[PDB]
C-alpha cells in the first residue's frame, strides 16, 4: 500500500512555463475562472489531508482482556459460576463461595486490562502536525484579480502568490519571482534559506529552484507560481501519509512478554487437565472436578506478575524523566536496551544546528575555537595584535545583530537577526572581545557595500576609534582567493609586510586544510587610508568607486561550520562500545555529512572510502577492491537507483556508514534494510524529514528543543534538554531493566509451586485442603507485590555497557534455566516448608501425620460431627474447620518467609548478597511490608469471615524458617558455582 | 489441677490478637522509617 | 530431543535424583523432631475441641430424619447407622474383670486412675448397658433418637448447681452427679422421653475422665436415649436438644458445640 510512498516522486519543472499551463488548463496572467476553479474543486477533491483510520479505544481494551493468563482467568471465573449454577439446583447451599470467588475472579482480569491498556499506549498525532502546516488562507489570482480564500479550496492550476512569512500552500511551479528565499528545512532538515526562481536548474525536482513544495515558508521576497499537486499529492503530503500509515508493530518487550505468557499458559492447561482427568480416574463427581480445577487455574496462572512488569516500566520511565527524557510509550523503557544500532540524523541532532567559527587562519598559523554550548574547550590566542585586527573586521564588517532583550540567555543560544555566517562572526567575538554593539559605537561606519553576487566581498569604512587617528579604516570580508587578488600586504604579529609567494602559498595550503573540514572559510582584510588623501569630511561613494579596493592588507581567515554537541563525540563512542552500530543519515550534502562523521566518531581514524583509497593511490575508483573500505558515503541521488539487495550489501559490507543527502523516504528504506537484517533499530532526530524512520524504527528518539512538532509526534522518547548523552544512559537504563524483570519474574513464579503442590496432593493423598484458593490470591496480589516491584530498583551486578546487545533472537526474558531454577528448585523447597507447618499444626492440635491420608472424605462430610483424631478425641465439623482454616493461614504464612529468602536471592544472578549489599531501601520496605500484610491479615479481627484467615500462634511463624534459610544457602552455594567456574554446568542449567 | 483444670482447655486469643496487631504496626512503622530514608 | 543431548538429559535426572532424595530425607527429618516432642497419651493443644461437641446415631441428610411409617425402606437408612453405634455397646464385648470394671448403676462422682501415664496398664473403664436404653429393629413410627458428649482425655463434665433458676427447674435434679440433657422446639407438638444411665435424663460422671484411646482402648462413653412419641404427623419439626453444665457452652456457627438439630417428620 505504502510501497508507492517509499520511492522518489516525479515532476514538471522541466516544461516550460506556457507548457505547464496546457497541462493544467490555466492562465499565466489572469489566472483560473470562479467557475473553472470550483470545478475543479469537485473534480480533484480538497487541498487536505485525511488523518488514517484509527483503532477505537474500546477494540483496544478488550483485547487485552483474552492474552493467555486472561484467558485462563475468565474459564476459572466462569466454572466458579458454574459449579455455584450445579449447587443452586441440587443441594440448596446457602453459601457465596464459589459466586463471590466468580467475581473477584472476574474482577482481576479487568484491573489486569487497565494495566496492559496502559503498557500497550500508542499516542500518535503525525497527520495532524502535517494539518498544521497548511496555511488557514491562501492568495490567488483568480478573474486577473488577487483574492485571499480558504487553502482547501486551493486546486491545481490556479495562479498563487506567496511572500516572506508565509507558508506554501501546495506544490507550486515557479512562474514569476523577485529575491524570493525559501526555507526547505521540512524535506532536508536544513533551515539555510534557499533561492527560487522560475528558472529550471537541476534534474532533480527536490533540488530546482522553480519549485516550492507544501510544508516550507517563503522566507523573503515575493513569488507567483502554478499549483501542480494538492493535498495527499504533495512531496510532503505523501510523506505525511506514509509516516501516519506505517504500521506500528510489536516492541521487543511486548514480544517476550507473549512469549512467557505461551509457556505458563502451556504449563497451566497441562497440569489443569492432566489432573482433571487424574481426578476422574480415582472417582471424583464432575462436581468436585470442576472445583479442582479452578484451584488449578488460580495457582498456575501469576495474578499479579502482568502488573508487576507494568509498574517496574512505569519507576524506570519515572527515573528518566527526572534525566529531561520523556518516556511517551512504556515499552520503549527496554526497546533502548535492545538497540543494536542506531540511525541518527546530523543537523539538530549530533549537531547544535548553528553555523559557529570553527578555525582562524592568522599569523601563518592555524587557530581553534570552541565550538560547544557551554564552551568546555579552551582558548586559542588573545595576545597577538593580528588577532585584534581580525577580531575588528569580524565586528565592523558584520551586519548582524542580536534581538531586543537577550542579556539573560547565552552568546551562543541566542536569537541573530542575519544570515548564518555574520551570526557565527558576531557570537564569536562578543564571545571573547565582549560587546560587539560597543566596537560598533567606538567605530562609526559611515560608508559601507554590502555583500554583492558579483563582487563576492563586502567592505565598510568607519572612524577609527583611536583619538591619535580619528581618521577612515576600510574594512572587507568575502571569498578567501578574492580577498587574497586584493592584498598587497600581511599583518604578521602586528607589523605589516610584502605578500611573498611564500606566504601566499601557506595561505592555500590553510585553506585546502580549513576547506577539507568541511567548513566554510571566509577571507578578511582591512586597509588605513591615507590621511593627507581623506579629510574628516571626505565624502564616500558606495555606488562608484570612490575609494581604493586594491593593494589592502591580509589580516587573516575565519572557518566555521554547524558543529557537533558537546556531548555527541563521546556519547557516540559509548554506544561503540557497548557493541552498538551507529549510522549517520542525513538530508545534508556529503562534503559536511563526512566531516561531521569523522568530528563525533562515526568515521574512526584511518577508515576509508573507495573514493580516500583511490584518490591516495592515485588510481580509478573502479581499480579499487571495495572490501579494503570499510567506510562509506552514500549520496541520495545513488541510494535511488539501488535495489534494497544492494542496500542489504552495503549495510553488510561496512563498519562506518553515512547516507547522505538522503530524503525522508530514503531515512526510512534505510531503517527498514537494517531491521531486514534482524537487528533492533533506534532513530535520533528532530526535523519533519525524520517522521518516517522515527515511526518505523523500533524506538524513535526525537530532541526536545530543537525538534519540530511532527518529529516528536513521530517519537516514542523525547530528550527535553538535547542531551545526546540520554541516550547512552537510556540503553544503560534498558539493559538494566531487562535483567531486573528476570529477577521479578522468576520471584513471582517460584511461589507458583507451593500453591500447586498442595491441589496436587489433595487429589493424591486424599488429606485435608492445605491451602485455599482465596489464599493464593492473597500471596499473588498482596504480599508479594511490593517485593516483586521492589526488584526494579537493583543495580547492575557487572558493567553493563562493556557486554554486546542481547540476540532477540536467543537471549529471552524468560527461558528453561529461569523455570528449572523457580519451578524445579526454589519454588519445590517452599512447596515442603509450607507442607511442613500444615502437618504441625495437625499434629498439635491432635491429628498426627499418619493417620491423614485417606480421611478428606468424612473430614469434608458435613454430617459427621465426631470424627476422631489420632488421641481419640471427637470433632465437629465447624471446629475441625477451624484448625483446617488455620493451616491455611500458616502455610500462607509459610509462603511469606520462604519468600524472604528468596527475594534476597533474586537480588542477584551471579553476585553473592554479600558482594551486591543491601542498599535497595524499597526491597527491604518489601519485607518489612509483607510481613506486617501478612500478621493483619491473620490477627486483624473480622478476616476469619472475609478471607477466612486465623490468629497463628507464635511457635506457628517459625516452621518455615529452616526452609527460608535452606533455599538462601543453596543459592548461595549454587551463584558460588557460577563464579568459580564460567565453564558452564551450573551456568548453562540455572543462570536466568 | 483435678477435677479444676480448665485452664487445659482454654487460651488466649485476645491477648494474641492484640500482641500480633502491635507487631503488624510497629513493623509497618518500621518499614516506612527505612523506606524515607530519601523517599 | 527436545531440550538437551543424552548427556545433558542424563545429569538433569542424577541431579534431581539427588536432589528430590536429600529434600525428601530433610522433609521426614523434620517430621521425626515435630513428633519426637509430643506426648504418646495427651495432645499437645485441646483448646479447639474444648466445649464438648453433642452428636447422635441418626445420620441425618441434613440435621434432619424425615421417612415414612407406613413404608419398610423409609427409615432401613437410619437403622444402619443407629445398629452401627449400639452394637458396639454389647455384652460379649464386655468381658471379664479386664479391662472393664462394674460402676455404680446410679450416677455417681468422677474416678482417677491416677495420671496420664504408662506406669500402670490399660486404665480400665466402667461397663454400660444397652440394657440402661429402654424401649431402644428400632423405632418405625416415632423415632429413638440417641445422643452422646463427643470424648476429651481429661475431660470432667461438671453440671450445673441449682443455686438459681433453671430450664427443667429443679425436676430430679442429681445436682452433684448427672449432665442434663433437655430436647426442646411454642411448638410444643411431641412428647419428649429420655433413657439413661440409673434411669436419668444425663451422663453418668463415673465414666470420666476419659484417658484417650492409648490409655484406654474399649473404652466406653455413656448414651442417653431419647425417643419422640409425638402425637403429630406429617410436618417439619425442628427439634433442639441441649446439653447443660459448667464447661458447656455454645457458638452460632458450630450448631453442634454441646447440641442438637434435629428435623424429624414421620410423613406417612
Ligand atoms: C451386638 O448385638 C447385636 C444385637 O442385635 C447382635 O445382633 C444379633 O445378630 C445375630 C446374627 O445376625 C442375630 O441372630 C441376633 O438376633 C442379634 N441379636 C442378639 C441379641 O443376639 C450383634 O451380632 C452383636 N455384634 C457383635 C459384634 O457381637
Ligand atoms: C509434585 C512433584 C511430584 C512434581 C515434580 C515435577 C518435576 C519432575 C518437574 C518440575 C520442574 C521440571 C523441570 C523444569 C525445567 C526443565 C528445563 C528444561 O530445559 C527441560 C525440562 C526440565 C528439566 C523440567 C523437568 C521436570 C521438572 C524437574
Ligand atoms: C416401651 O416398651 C415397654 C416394654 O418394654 C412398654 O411397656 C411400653 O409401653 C413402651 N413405651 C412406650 C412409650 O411406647
Ligand atoms: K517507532
Ligand atoms: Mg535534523
Ligand atoms: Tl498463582
Ligand atoms: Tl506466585
Amino acid at each position: 500500500l505504502d510501497e508507492l510512498k517509499k520511492e522518489v516522486s516525479m515532476d514538471d519543472h522541466k516544461l516550460s512555463l506556457d507548457e505547464l499551463h496546457n497541462k493544467y488548463g490555466t492562465d499565466l496572467t489572469r489566472g483560473l475562472t470562479n467557475a473553472r476553479a470550483k470545478e475543479i474543486l469537485a473534480r480533484d477533491g480538497p487541498n487536505s489531508l485525511t488523518p488514517p483510520p484509527t483503532t477505537p479505544e474500546w477494540i483496544k481494551f478488550c483485547r487485552q482482556l483474552f492474552g493467555g493468563f486472561s484467558i485462563l482467568l475468565w474459564i476459572g471465573a466462569i466454572l466458579c459460576f458454574l459449579a455455584y449454577g450445579i449447587q443452586a439446583a441440587t443441594e440448596d447451599e446457602p453459601a457465596n463461595d464459589n459466586l463471590y470467588l466468580g467475581v473477584v475472579l472476574s474482577t482481576v482480569v479487568i484491573v489486569t486490562g487497565c494495566f496492559s491498556y496502559y503498557q500497550e499506549a500508542k499516542s500518535s498525532r503525525i497527520m495532524d502536525s502535517f494539518k498544521n502546516m497548511v496555511p488557514q488562507q491562501a492568495l490567488v489570482i483568480r478573474d486577473g484579480e488577487k483574492s485571499t480564500i480558504n487553502a482547501e479550496f486551493v486546486v491545481a492550476g490556479d495562479l498563487v502568490e506567496v511572500k516572506g512569512g508565509d507558508r506554501i500552500p501546495a506544490d507550486l511551479r515557479i512562474i514569476s519571482a523577485h529575491g524570493c528565499k525559501v526555507d526547505n528545512s521540512s524535506l532536508t532538515g536544513e533551515s539555510e534559506p534557499q533561492t527560487r526562481s522560475p528558472e529550471f536548474s537541476s534534474e532533480n525536482p527536490l533540488e530546482t529552484r522553480n519549485i516550492a513544495f507544501f510544508s516550507t515558508n517563503c522566507v523573503e521576497g515575493t513569488a507567483r507560481g502554478v499549483v501542480v499537486y494538492t493535498g495527499d499529492r504533495t512531496v510532503m503530503g505523501r510523506i505525511a501519509t506514509l509516516a501516519s500509515g506505517l504500521e506500528v508493530g510489536r516492541t521487543p518487550i511486548a514480544i517476550e512478554i507473549e512469549h512467557f505468557i505461551h509457556i505458563i499458559t502451556g504449563v497451566a492447561v497441562f497440569l489443569g487437565v492432566s489432573f482433571f482427568i487424574l481426578s476422574l480416574i480415582l472417582g471424583y463427581s464432575w462436581l468436585e472436578a470442576v472445583i479442582f480445577l479452578i484451584g488449578i487455574i488460580v495457582a498456575n496462572v501469576p495474578e499479579g506478575l502482568l502488573a508487576t512488569v507494568t509498574v517496574c516500566l512505569t519507576l524506570t520511565a519515572k527515573r528518566m524523566a527526572r534525566k529531561n527524557c520523556l518516556v511517551k510509550n512504556l515499552e520503549a523503557v527496554e526497546t533502548l536496551g535492545s538497540t543494536s544500532t542506531i540511525c541518527s540524523d546530523k543537523t539538530g541532532t549530533l549537531t547544535q544546528n548553528r553555523m559557529t567559527v570553527a578555525h582562524m587562519w592568522f599569523d601563518n598559523q592555524i587557530h581553534e575555537a570552541d565550538t560547544t554550548e557551554n564552551q568546555s574547550g579552551a582558548a586559542f590566542d588573545k595576545t597577538s595584535a593580528t588577532w585584534s585586527a581580525l577580531s575588528r573586521i569580524a565586528a565592523l564588517c558584520n551586519r548582524a545583530v542580536f534581538q531586543a532583550g537577550q542579556d539573560n540567555v547565552p552568546i551562543l543560544k541566542r536569537s541573530v537577526a542575519g544570515d548564518a555566517s555574520e551570526s557565527a562572526l558576531l557570537k564569536c567575538i562578543e564571545l571573547c572581545c565582549g560587546s560587539v554593539q560597543g566596537m560598533r559605537d567606538r567605530n562609526p561606519k559611515i560608508v559601507e557595500i554590502p555583500f554583492n553576487s558579483t563582487n563576492k566581498y563586502q567592505l565598510s569604512i568607519h572612524e577609527n576609534e583611536k583619538s591619535s587617528e580619528s581618521r577612515y579604516l576600510l574594512v572587507m570580508k568575502g571569498a578567501p582567493e578574492r580577498i587574497l587578488d586584493r592584498c598587497s600586504t600581511i599583518l604578521l604579529n602586528g607589523a605589516e609586510e610584502p605578500l611573498k609567494e611564500d606566504m601566499k602559498e601557506a595561505f592555500q595550503n590553510a585553506y585546502l586544510e580549513l576547506g577539507g573540514l568541511g567548513e566554510r572559510v571566509l577571507g578578511f582584510c582591512h586597509f588605513a587610508l591615507p590621511e593627507d588623501k581623506y579629510n574628516e569630511g571626505y565624502p564616500f561613494d558606495a555606488d562608484e568607486p570612490n575609494f581604493p579596493t586594491t593593494d589592502l592588507c591580509f589580516v587573516g581567515l575565519m572557518a566555521m561550520i554547524d558543529p557537533p554537541r558537546a556531548a555527541v563525540p563521546d556519547a557516540v563512542g559509548k554506544c561503540r562500545s557497548a557493541g552498538i552500530k551507529v549510522i549517520m543519515v542525513t538530508g545534508d550534502h556529503p562534503i559536511t555529512a563526512k566531516a561531521i562523521a569523522k568530528g563525533v566518531g562515526i568515521i574512526s581514524e584511518g577508515n576509508e572510502t573507495i573514493e580516500d583509497i583511490a584518490a591516495r593511490l592515485n588510481i580509478p575508483i573502479g581499480q579499487v577492491n571495495p572490501r579494503d573500505a570499510k567506510a562509506c558515503v552514500v549520496h541520495g541521488s545513488d541510494l535511488k537507483d539501488l535495489s534494497t539487495e544492494v542496500l542489504d550489501d552495503i549495510l553488510h559490507y561496512h563498519t562506518e556508514i553515512v547516507f547522505a543527502r538522503t530524503s525522508p523516504q530514503q531515512k526510512l528504506i534505510i531503517v527498514e534494510g537494517c531491521q531486514r537484517q534482524g537487528a533492533i533499530v533506534a532513530v535520533t532526530g528532530d526535523g519533519v524529514n525524520d517522521s518516517p524512520a522515527l515511526k518505523k524504527a523500533d524506538i524513535g528518539v526525537a530532541m526536545g528543543i530543537s525538534g519540530s512538532d511532527v518529529s516528536k509526534q513521530a517519537a516514542d522518547m523525547i530528550l527535553l534538554d538535547d542531551n545526546f548523552a540520554s541516550i547512552v544512559t537510556g540503553v544503560e537504563e534498558g539493559r538494566l531493566i531487562f535483567d531486573n524483570l528476570k529477577k521479578s519474574i522468576a520471584y513471582t513464579l517460584t511461589s507458583n509451586i507451593p500453591e500447586i503442590t498442595p491441589f496436587l496432593v489433595f487429589i493424591i493423598g486424599n488429606v485435608p485442603l492445605p491451602l485455599g484458593t482465596v489464599t493464593i490470591l492473597c500471596i499473588d496480589l498482596g504480599t508479594d507485590m511490593v517485593p516483586a516491584i521492589s526488584l526494579a530498583y537493583e543495580q547492575a551486578e557487572s558493567d553493563i555497557m562493556k557486554r554486546q546487545p542481547r540476540n532477540p533472537k536467543t537471549d529471552k526474558l524468560v527461558n528453561e534455566r529461569l523455570i528449572s531454577m523457580a519451578y524445579g528448585q526454589i519454588g519445590m523447597i517452599q512447596a515442603l516448608g509450607g507442607f511442613f507447618s500444615y502437618f504441625v499444626i495437625l499434629a498439635e492440635n491432635g491429628f498426627l501425620p499418619m493417620d491423614l491420608i485417606g480421611k478428606r472424605v468424612r473430614w469434608d462430610d458435613r454430617w459427621i460431627s465426631d470424627v476422631e483424631d489420632s488421641f481419640g478425641q471427637q470433632w465437629t465439623y465447624e471446629q475441625r474447620k477451624i484448625v483446617e482454616f488455620t493451616c491455611h493461614t500458616s502455610f500462607f504464612i509459610s509462603i511469606v518467609v520462604v519468600q524472604w529468602a528468596d527475594l534476597i536471592i533474586c537480588k542477584t544472578r551471579r553476585n553473592s548478597i554479600f558482594q551486591q549489599g543491601m542498599k535497595n531501601k524499597i526491597l527491604i520496605f518489601g519485607l518489612f511490608e509483607e510481613t506486617a500484610l501478612a500478621a493483619f491479615l491473620s490477627y486483624c479481627p473480622g478476616t476469619d469471615v472475609a478471607l477466612r484467615m486465623y490468629p497463628l500462634k507464635p511457635s506457628w511463624w517459625f516452621c518455615a524458617f529452616p526452609y527460608s534459610l535452606i533455599i538462601f544457602l543453596y543459592d548461595e552455594m549454587r551463584r558460588f558455582i557460577i563464579r568459580r567456574s564460567p565453564g558452564g554446568w551450573v551456568e548453562q542449567e540455572t543462570y536466568y | 489441677e483435678g477435677p479444676d483444670n480448665d485452664e487445659r482447655f482454654t487460651y488466649d486469643y485476645y491477648r494474641l490478637r492484640v500482641v500480633g496487631l502491635i507487631v503488624a504496626a510497629v513493623l509497618c512503622v518500621i518499614g516506612i522509617i527505612i523506606l524515607l530514608a530519601g523517599k | 530431543f527436545l531440550g538437551r543431548t543424552g548427556s545433558s538429559w542424563f545429569k538433569i535426572f542424577l541431579f534431581y535424583l539427588i536432589f528430590y532424595g536429600c529434600l525428601a530425607g530433610i522433609f521426614i527429618g523434620t517430621i521425626q523432631v515435630l513428633l519426637l516432642t509430643l506426648s504418646d497419651f495427651e495432645p499437645k493443644y485441646q483448646d479447639r475441641v474444648a466445649p464438648p461437641g453433642l452428636s447422635h446415631a441418626p445420620y441425618a441428610i441434613k440435621t434432619e430424619i424425615s421417612f415414612s411409617i407406613s413404608n419398610p425402606k423409609s427409615y432401613e437408612s437410619f437403622v444402619k447407622s443407629m445398629h452401627k453405634l449400639m452394637d458396639l455397646y454389647n455384652e460379649s464385648s464386655q468381658a471379664g474383670n479386664s479391662p472393664f470394671e462394674d460402676c455404680s448403676d446410679t450416677p455417681a462422682d468422677y474416678i482417677k486412675r491416677g495420671d496420664l501415664d504408662d506406669s500402670q496398664g490399660q486404665k480400665k473403664a466402667c461397663r454400660f448397658s444397652r440394657m440402661w436404653l429402654k424401649n431402644c429393629g428400632y423405632a418405625e413410627g416415632k423415632p429413638c433418637v440417641v445422643a452422646k458428649l463427643n470424648r476429651i482425655i481429661g475431660f470432667y463434665p461438671k453440671p450445673l448447681k441449682n443455686t438459681t433458676d433453671l430450664p427443667e427447674e429443679l425436676q430430679a435434679n442429681y445436682n452433684q452427679y448427672v449432665l442434663p440433657l433437655r430436647c426442646a422446639a411454642r411448638e410444643k407438638i411431641g412428647s419428649i422421653e429420655y433413657f439413661g444411665l440409673g434411669g436419668y435424663a444425663g451422663f453418668p460422671l463415673q465414666y470420666y475422665p476419659y484417658y484417650g484411646k492409648r490409655l484406654q482402648k474399649k473404652y466406653l462413653q455413656p448414651l442417653l436415649a431419647i425417643q419422640f412419641t409425638n402425637l403429630t404427623q406429617n410436618m417439619e419439626l425442628r427439634i433442639e436438644c441441649k446439653v447443660y453444665g459448667e464447661n458447656i457452652d455454645y457458638s452460632e456457627k458450630d450448631r453442634f458445640r454441646g447440641r442438637f438439630e434435629v428435623k424429624i417428620e414421620v410423613k406417612s
